[PDB]
């Protein structure tokens, strides 16, 4: 934002908020499937407990 | 005096502070493409070399 | 539609779009940077001369 004018500097800023978020969404995800291979874990526990 | 194409000048500017306005004021300069910083910003941000 | 009509020195014509400075725009007549519009500017040489 310092050295861009206002309308570029969307531009590319476009591209580190896209680029950020494909790193959460595949954050997320990667936590959705582990967090299901640990209740699969879980319910093994409490059906030997 | 201006140097020639195939043999062009290179000179070393350091050691002053920045002033851009005396480029706007004096003479059109119509074309005055930037690559890597708007114009608008020259006034805040500090060179290296 | 609005029409603003004015006549402006022919050196520095080209202010009128937003997000530029200068005397004219900055004490005379600026624009917003969201502006939705046409602009039409002419040589009068011979009839103001």
């Amino acid at each position: 934002f310092s050295r861009l004018d206002p309308p570029e500097a969307e531009v590319q800023i476009d591209r580190l908020i896209t680029g950020r978020l494909q790193s959460l969404q595949t954050y997320v995800t990667q936590q959705l499937i582990r967090a299901a291979e640990i209740r699969a874990s879980a319910n093994l526990a409490a059906t030997k407990m | 005096r201006f140097a020639s194409v195939y043999a062009w000048n290179r000179k070393r500017i350091s050691n002053c502070v920045a002033d851009y306005s005396v480029l706007y004021n004096l003479a059109p300069f119509f074309t005055f493409k930037c690559y890597g910083v708007s114009p608008t910003k020259l006034n805040d941000l500090c060179f290296t070399n | 539609v609005y029409a603003d009509s004015f006549v402006i020195r022919g050196d520095e014509v080209r202010q009128i779009a937003p997000g530029q400075t200068g005397n004219i725009a900055d004490y005379n007549y600026k624009l917003p940077d969201d502006f939705t519009g046409c602009v039409i500017a002419w040589n009068s040489n011979k009839l103001d001369s």
